[PDB]
């Protein structure tokens, strides 16, 4: 019947933004001179860790939220969004069991049946749901306060690390996933897992205020976030590729109709106007 | 039930095809055995399959696969058409010969679209794809929007530009772009070596084409002429994928081992090993 759609905070795939004292969603454009379309999407607002979690209504748009709009309209369903519980994309921990948090947790745990967001397809997670053909292709790159002068992945103050120069990722992400799983980056999973973020805002805000001096993250995010903060800069290229896919069940009877549609935007351009509109 | 057939299709460097070794009469080194059907005469149907040797970047994976997912396999050449074509609502190529059940699964330069993904499952992409444009350097054309290539007659004399007709690009064109379309089946190419030497000796401007195949002869280009256009910017973005049968048993292991594959770096040593160029 009507999907439940869960979402995480990421721009520019997701922006969120508290609604008016009406409820409603303030009335925007882009410089293109046409509408913002903007969805509600309830979800918690006091972030703190082991804190209880208040569900308020809140605005929701970006990449992602055109491209739900767009796979309801195509495939003629309706929904509700809702941003994540834990605000995680979603990993397996050990309890003798293992679990997956985040997006991942609440897709598996029926609290979610779509999940659309910057979502990186990779072999944990595929194990367990279903990936829709990539609707964007990036990677993994460094974010650094300008004047930071560091290589990229090969650097000694990365491979060889220190507390004189701390460098993170955000917890609980397909990043965490990749420096975990790849034994050659155990010696920078450790110095990692000891700085890691909440969230990739709070990771780019510390670079900012020099908490931070290295951010490793999604190009797609940290390239938009160098073009808009002029003294952030990414350093090098990419150092690993890997592609956004939508979420869902290996049951759900969507599956075959969003890999399809996904297919379709990419081919007649609405997938690069996307990307216009809101990364370049 | 694990021994496969299995659909190829030669396009260097994701497919290589050698003569089998004169002394052996085997495939050896980086190569596996692959066969191809070729017919007596043209007054008969009769032929022979003749043994071949295969190599290439997606011959590497195949190897992986079939290691990995556990199956043995009877790689082929595919002998009627190519990559793929819906010609009166019947598919020949790659895409027929597992539509029409005689392979299990194509392997190769494989563009993953909407309407082969109608008839057949594709896996995970496994190289990046999708449309670029090869120029002369310098050559000033903004994409595939460009009024160049969108409005050709409006120029004089009007922008010279092709691809080689019945895959994947010229059904993108077609679908997107109906006069840029019916203007450049003129400049059709017989395939991507007569491209080149059209576009290096000044017989044509333009050559529009797969992305994978665009930025690997770009690199490879003597004297680094030949560009693609943009950062090697690509439009329509998609992957090579393997072509499976609808309801497939081999999807899943296959999917998960691409995946395994990438997040190794296993992927990444096989860009090193096949496609990186000079330029
Ligand atoms: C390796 C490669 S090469 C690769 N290319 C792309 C490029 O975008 C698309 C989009 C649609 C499509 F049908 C196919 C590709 C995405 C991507 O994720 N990848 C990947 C990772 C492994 C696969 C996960 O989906
Ligand atoms: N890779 C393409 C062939 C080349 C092209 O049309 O660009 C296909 O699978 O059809």
């Amino acid at each position: 019947t009507r999907l439940k759609i869960v979402t995480i905070h990421q721009e520019p795939f997701v922006y969120v933004k508290p609604t008016l004292s009406d409820g409603t969603c303030k009335e925007e454009f882009t410089v293109n001179g046409d509408p913002v379309k903007k969805v509600i999407c309830t979800g918690p607002n006091d972030t703190s860790p082991g804190s209880p979690r208040h569900t308020v209504p809140q605005c929701c748009y970006g990449f992602c939220i055109d491209l739900l709009i767009k796979l309801a309209r195509t495939m003629n369903f309706t929904y509700e969004v809702h941003l994540v519980a834990d605000g995680k994309f979603g990993t397996q921990e050990r309890v003798n069991k293992k679990e997956w948090n985040g997006m991942m947790g609440e897709l598996l745990s029926g609290q979610a049946d779509m999940i659309v967001a910057p979502l990186t397809i990779n072999n944990e997670r595929a194990q367990y749901i279903e990936f829709s053909k990539p609707f964007k292709y990036q990677g993994l790159t460094i974010l650094v306060k300008k004047g930071t002068r560091i290589t990229g992945i090969n650097d000694p103050r990365l491979r060889n690390p220190s507390d004189k120069f701390i460098y993170a990722t955000v917890k609980q992400s397909s990043v965490d996933i990749y420096f975990r799983r790849q034994v050659e980056l155990s010696t920078m999973y450790r110095h990692m897992e000891k700085h890691n973020y909440e969230s990739a805002a709070e990771a780019i805000q510390a670079v900012r205020d020099n908490k931070l001096h290295a951010f490793i993250w999604d190009s797609a995010v940290l390239e938009f976030e160098a073009s808009q903060k002029c003294d952030l800069v990414t350093t090098g290229e990419l150092f690993f590729r890997s592609g956004f896919g939508i979420g869902m069940r290996k049951d759900s009877p969507w599956k075959q109709n969003v890999s399809l549609s996904i297919l379709k935007s990419h081919e007649n351009g609405f997938m690069e106007d996307l990307d216009k509109t809101w990364v370049r | 039930d694990n021994h496969l057939s299995i659909v190829t299709l030669e396009e260097a460097p994701f497919v290589i095809v050698e003569d089998i070794d004169p002394l052996t009469e085997t495939c050896v080194r980086n190569t596996v055995p692959c066969r191809k059907f070729v017919k007596i005469n043209n007054s008969t149907n009769e032929g022979m399959n003749v043994k071949k040797c295969c190599k290439g970047f997606c011959i590497d994976i195949l190897k992986k696969l079939s290691r990995t997912v556990k199956f043995t396999y009877d790689l082929y050449l595919v002998t009627n058409g190519k990559h793929g074509k819906k010609v009166n609502n019947v598919w020949n190529g790659m895409i027929g010969e597992v539509v029409y059940q005689r392979a299990v699964m194509a392997v190769g330069s494989l563009t993953i679209n909407e309407e082969r993904s109608e008839v057949v499952d594709f896996s995970v992409p496994f190289v990046e794809t999708g449309i670029s444009v090869m120029v002369s350097r310098g050559t000033q054309v903004t994409g595939l929007s460009d009024k160049k290539f969108q409005r050709p007659h409006d120029y004089s004399p009007p922008f010279r530009f092709g691809t080689v007709p019945n895959g994947s690009t010229e059904r993108n064109i077609r679908n997107n772009y109906p006069y840029m379309h019916q203007y450049m089946t003129k400049f059709n190419q017989k395939g991507v070596e007569d491209a080149l030497v059209s576009l290096k000796t000044g017989k044509l401007d333009a050559f529009i084409y797969d992305a994978a195949v665009l930025n690997y002869k770009a690199g490879r280009d003597e004297g680094c002429k030949l560009v693609t256009i943009g950062s090697g910017y690509i439009f329509a973005t998609t992957g090579y994928g393997i072509a499976l049968q609808k309801g497939s048993p081999w999807k899943r292991q296959i999917d998960l081992a691409l995946l395994q594959f990438v997040g190794d770096g296993e992927m990444e040593e096989l860009e090193t090993l096949w496609l990186t160029g000079i330029c």
